[PDB]
């Protein structure tokens, strides 16, 4: 019945319980380090020349 | 100009392509779409055959009228979030079986199949979407309801009912009933309509209600109404 | 996919014929058509083109007025109605397929041909290499020249590479002067910078024998070259 | 004898206060709609393009009016009338048409019958009133060149000059008028049959006769002796004014009822009224 | 006992919950405090890709950013130019209820999905010039709703009966089925590296999977309706759901958990499409309310609107360069924003 259903979901649960996890801090790091090292590359964010523009 | 020959020749290609966009998109407003919706046993086979996977589309023409039908009971999932690609749709042929008053579902047996026919009748009528695409009811299953009828009175699905067991006056209290539940009654309209198994006037019904949705269409769009 | 024609054979000079074109295997109304012919023993030369729909038709300069273009999609046929013959137009003509859009391969299927024998501004190509003897497993450079730069604005080059092996019918090699065809082998490239062109093999077998044009597309009065002969 | 015509003179002011009400009702309107980015449909742009038309015969004939009767010395120059004329003209053949080109797209639209080439109509509609304008604009030529020719032979010799423009102008007017009676006649009889094909399954018409009335009553006033018993100039002008009122003043009011999208405007109006 | 496996699953999820607040030191939001703000983000429509005549419910970017395939449900498939307005290819849709569609890396395929249960992969570079399919994928007992292409043989396809699946093409079978979503799956987004990719359904939590294993690595809770769009950061190690409740959320996969929830007082209507920049620094979203707001990751102020549409944007996707983005709505009017 759902026995078998509860037992994967209980296994589940383990495999996703012992998954290794850094701290939010270093996450919030990272993620900022990504955003500011592609600033210059990111036409949406810094507007490019309206030569380069091929959306003119 | 400053475009290249193989420029020039995209941008016809583009305006061909245009041009057969145009084309299949003015067949398709002369085209009505049609969803049709049942709970319970619904009858909706019975309809299918007579007036002619995921999603199945039973097209047919009736009175120089292309007509589309898109059956959606074996989509099995939250008919919210598939709801809405269906706005837009000329009408709803909605389909509940008159004799469904005593059979109740497997589970919950509290609940009768009729009372969730009619959940589902106040959940589809009162959509967000759906505020002026109107329904067209079909009452289905009417002979074994009638034979029903005879033997078990229309108490026993509602207790409010004060009537003699004939047929015509349970008929007119359920189509009451799902009449009264239309809460928006000032933008949409129900079609009610015994689903009539001699000479196909089922599809005749329907190209009446299907006229009506395009008049009124019109008239919104003219903004006489 | 096939472009067989029809028609051709001994006409007298002055006189008339209809040159037909049956197309099989592709969707015959999406391809802009063409008709390029080939004197016996000298270079293609472009006649007319039609486009999809007929909406756009242009001819050259020779055969302005003189020739007509049509086209019966249903039909899957194209035809050319040849009026006013003279011992010039003596040349096998081909039947050639071109769909254009974004990144498309304009001729890329070039027709048998029908030999046509009659009784006795716009920009330049030159291929002076002419006939350059090749051996198998060599690498060979293959120079065009257009008078006007073949660069447009949208930065795209307009350059198309032919082979037309001994006997057969003209196979695109390179269009847009970089992009590489289908079917053909990876070993040819192309190469160039605006009005000097380049096509290089980068190994040569028995199927690389015969005799190579160039071709412009930015300009519709369309110009071949002389040709690049390979011997072996 | 002049009590009667200060009658006039308060009736023609109030049709023009009622006319600018009208139609500035739907051209603010329309133009909420526009500054908005709100859905702009074909009947509400007819609708401003009519109440601009509306207008602007309403300014030209009242203006023209308030010149003449603080000095009727410059009214009675003949290129004056022979502009006038001409002004009006085109005028009021850019409101009728305007007027039977929306009647066009609502027989188009709402009406339901059977031909081949209707479909075609129903969903080129504005096609259709384009190509109603082009025989619209050609119609104004002949019209216009007749009404000249009536003015080149008044100025070689005004009951006659009255009779002239009159006639002309109710010839050339009644012909898209007409057309519309025949187009409206044709939508209400598909609509009965509607109606009634559902009765055996199971505010526009009642303004129509609102206004009728009021349009009866005016041409009973002056259309009738226009043409058989001539009437003091001073009378004429005053009469021709209120003609030229009856129709473009009220008949915008009767399009604001007709109209729901109008009709919500000036319900929300007269609540931010109170 | 299934009581004692119950207490069992409800201790794991307080051990989860436990770790998950453990790795909590410190917020995202305190963290970028000292980050200069994005400031007023103002884009105007370059082009208005015009032709469609109903909803568009998606479109994808193809990977040179030029050429821009959009779904309808007149039963259209186009392929626009972005640079110069045109329409390469107008595909036929057996389905005229499509809710997904799909560029392939390669740009020779192009899928569409939806009410059919069918991912129909379409052939472009055929020899015969016109657009055929080249297989029609079957199999899911659900309505398609996201379909993302890994490669010209393998697809990852997301469907409403609460599973996503890898096809291979050539052979049109399942060679990986993803199950443990609770509700239908109605986003999925491949991660840069193609080898894990993330879904988000309607039980509120979004699951990253391994298309080589089959089994869900993480489970992301936090939100409190059905998450209508995600989109994989640009790093490929965060991603953005967007759901029915007004609110955007950016999940870790080092952390498993929300690192910032983009919510405004003035919006209620739901997120239906999600899509981030090329540096991570815009979380665009397509919201029910006719507009399409950008917002800034790293500090959850709103940066600009893309008002213009009549209807509501459904469909939102920003080029592999960033140059442009797509924000097809309901209006049957696709614009491109610069
Ligand atoms: C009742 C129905 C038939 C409508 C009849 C309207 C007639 C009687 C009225 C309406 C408006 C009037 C016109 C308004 C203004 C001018 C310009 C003036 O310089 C000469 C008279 C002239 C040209 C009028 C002639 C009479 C006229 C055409
Ligand atoms: C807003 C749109 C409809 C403007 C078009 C003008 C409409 C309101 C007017 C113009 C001419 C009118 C018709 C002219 C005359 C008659 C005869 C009368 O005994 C009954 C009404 C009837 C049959 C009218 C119906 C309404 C009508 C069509």
């Amino acid at each position: 019945a759902s026995i078998a259903q509860a037992r994967k979901l209980v296994e589940q649960l383990k495999m996703e319980a012992n998954i290794d996890r850094i701290k939010v801090s270093k996450a919030a790091a990272d993620l900022m380090a990504y955003c500011e090292a592609h600033a210059k590359e990111d036409p949406l964010l810094t507007p490019v020349p309206a030569s380069e523009n091929p959306f003119r | 100009c400053t475009l290249s020959a193989e420029d020039k020749a995209a941008v016809e290609r583009s305006k061909m392509i245009d041009r057969n966009l145009r084309e299949d998109g003015e067949k398709a407003a002369r085209e009505v779409k049609l969803l049709l919706l049942g709970a319970g046993e619904s009858g909706k086979s019975t309809i299918v055959k007579q007036m002619k996977t995921g999603i199945v589309e039973t097209h047919f023409t009736f009175k120089d009228l292309h007509f589309k039908m898109f059956d959606v009971g074996a989509q099995r999932s939250e008919r919210k979030k598939w709801i809405h690609c269906f706005e837009g749709v000329t009408a709803i042929i909605f389909c509940v079986a008159l004799s469904d008053y005593d059979l109740v579902l497997a589970e919950d047996e509290e609940m009768n199949r009729m009372h969730e026919s009619m959940k589902l009748f106040d959940s589809i009528c009162n959509n967000k979407w759906f505020t002026d695409t109107s329904i067209i009811l079909f009452l289905n299953k009417k002979d074994l309801f009638e034979e029903k009828i005879k033997k078990s009175p229309l108490t026993i699905c509602y207790p409010e009912y004060a009537g003699s067991n004939t047929y015509e006056e349970a008929a007119a209290y359920i189509q009451c009933q799902f009449e009264d539940l239309n809460k928006r009654k000032d933008t949409k309209e129900i079609y009610t309509h015994f689903t009539c198994s001699t000479d196909t006037k089922n599809v005749q019904f329907v190209f009446d209600a299907v006229t009506d949705v395009i008049i009124k269409n019109n008239l919104k769009d003219c903004g006489l109404f | 996919v096939q472009l067989v024609e029809s028609g051709g054979g001994l006409v007298q000079p002055g006189g008339s014929r209809k040159l037909s074109c049956s197309a099989s295997g592709f969707a015959f109304s999406s391809f802009g058509m063409h008709w390029v012919r080939q004197a016996p023993e000298k270079g293609l030369e472009w006649v007319a083109y039609i486009s999809s729909g007929s909406g756009t038709i242009y001819y050259a300069d020779t055969v302005k007025g003189r020739f007509t273009i049509s086209r019966d999609d249903p039909k899957n046929t194209l035809f050319l109605q040849m009026t006013s013959l003279r011992s010039e137009d003596t040349a096998m003509y081909y039947c050639v397929r071109s769909i254009y859009y974004y990144g498309s391969s304009p001729f890329d299927f070039w027709g048998q041909g029908t030999t046509l024998t009659v009784s006795s501004s716009d920009i330049v190509m030159t291929q002076a290499t002419s006939s350059v003897p090749v051996t198998p497993g060599e690498s060979v450079s293959i120079s065009c020249r257009s008078s006007k730069s073949l660069l447009h604005s949208n930065g795209n080059t307009y350059l198309y590479w032919f082979l037309q092996r001994p006997g057969q019918s003209p196979q695109l090699l390179i269009y847009r002067m970089s992009n590489l065809a289908s079917g053909v082998p990876d070993r040819f490239s192309g190469s160039g910078s605006g009005t000097a062109f380049t096509l290089t093999i980068s190994r040569l077998e028995a199927e690389d024998v015969g005799v190579y044009y160039c071709m412009q597309h930015l300009e519709y009065p369309l110009t071949f070259g002389a040709g690049t002969k390979l011997e072996l | 004898g002049g009590v009667i015509k200060s009658i006039f003179t308060f009736v023609l002011i109030v049709e023009f206060i009622i006319g600018n009400l009208g139609n500035s009702f739907i051209a603010l309107v329309n133009c909420i709609d526009w500054v908005k980015g709100r859905k702009i449909s074909s009947v509400d742009r007819i609708l401003t393009a009519l109440a601009i038309s509306r207008i602007s015969l309403v300014w030209l004939i009242f203006g023209s009016w308030c010149v003449s009767v603080f000095f009727p010395a410059l009214f009675a120059t003949e290129k004056m009338f022979r502009m006038l004329t001409n002004i009006w003209t085109v005028i009021n053949h850019f409101s009728v048409w305007l007027a039977t080109g929306l009647g066009t797209f609502y027989f188009l639209k709402i009406a339901n019958f059977s031909n081949s080439i209707f479909l075609y109509l129903k969903w080129r509609v504005k096609k259709v009133v384009l190509v109603l304008l082009l025989v619209t604009s050609v119609f104004l030529f002949l019209n216009i060149a007749l009404i000249n020719i009536h003015i080149n032979a008044s100025i070689n010799g005004f009951t006659r000059f009255s009779s002239l423009i009159v006639l002309t102008s109710t010839v050339f007017i009644f012909i898209p008028f007409t057309l519309s009676l025949a187009m409206f006649l044709l939508l209400i009889f598909s609509m009965w049959k509607h109606r009634k094909k559902m009765q055996h399954t199971v505010r526009g018409v009642k303004s129509v006769i609102t206004f009728f009335l009021l349009y009866a009553i005016f041409s009973l006033s002056f259309f009738i002796s226009v043409w058989t018993s001539e009437r003091l100039e001073e009378n004429l002008i005053i009469l021709s004014q209120v003609m030229g009122m009856a129709y473009p003043s009220c008949h915008s009011c009767v399009l604001i009822l007709g109209n729901k999208k109008l009709r919500q405007a000036s319900l929300s109006v007269l609540l931010w009224l109170r | 006992e299934l009581d004692q496996l119950r207490q069992e699953a409800e201790q794991l999820k307080n051990q989860i919950r436990d770790a998950r607040k453990a790795c909590a030191d410190a917020t995202l939001s305190q963290i970028t405090n000292n980050i200069d703000p994005v400031g007023r983000i103002q884009m105007r429509t370059r082009r208005t890709l015009r032709g469609h005549l109903a909803k568009i419910y998606a479109m994808h970017w193809g990977t040179d950013s030029r050429l821009l395939v959009s779904a309808s449900q007149d039963g259209k498939l186009i392929i626009w130019d972005s640079y110069t307005t045109n329409k390469v290819h107008a595909i036929p849709l057996r389905s005229s209820w499509v809710m997904t569609c799909a560029y392939a890396p390669s740009g020779n395929y192009v899928a569409c999905g939806g009410l059919d249960n069918i991912c129909s992969i379409y052939n472009l570079k055929t020899r015969e010039g016109n657009v055929r399919v080249s297989r029609e994928l079957a199999g899911h007992t659900g309505y398609l709703s996201c379909c993302r292409f890994l490669d010209d043989n393998q697809i990852v396809t997301s469907s409403g009966d609460t599973t996503c699946a890898l096809w291979d093409i050539e052979t049109g079978q399942q060679t990986t089925t993803f199950t443990g979503h609770t509700g239908d799956v109605m986003s999925l987004s491949l991660a840069p590296d193609t080898r894990l990719f993330v879904s988000g359904a309607c039980d509120a939590s979004a699951k990253l999977w391994d298309v080589r294993e089959g089994m869900c690595r993480q489970t992301f809770t936090g939100h409190e309706s059905d998450i209508n769009a995600i989109c994989f950061f640009p790093n490929g190690n965060a991603f953005a759901t967007g759901s029915d409740d007004a609110t955007c959320r950016l999940f870790d996969l080092r952390a498993d958990q929300e690192l910032m929830t983009y919510s405004h007082d003035n919006i209620i209507c739901g997120i239906t499409s999600v899509s981030f920049s090329k540096s991570g620094r815009l979380l665009l979203a397509g919201y029910d309310d006719f507009n399409c707001n950008v917002w800034d990751a790293l500090k959850a102020d709103r940066a600009g609107v893309l008002a213009g549409h009549d209807n509501r944007v459904s469909c939102l996707g920003v080029t592999d360069d960033g140059m442009a983005v797509a924000t097809g709505s309901w209006d049957s009017f696709l614009k491109i924003w610069n």
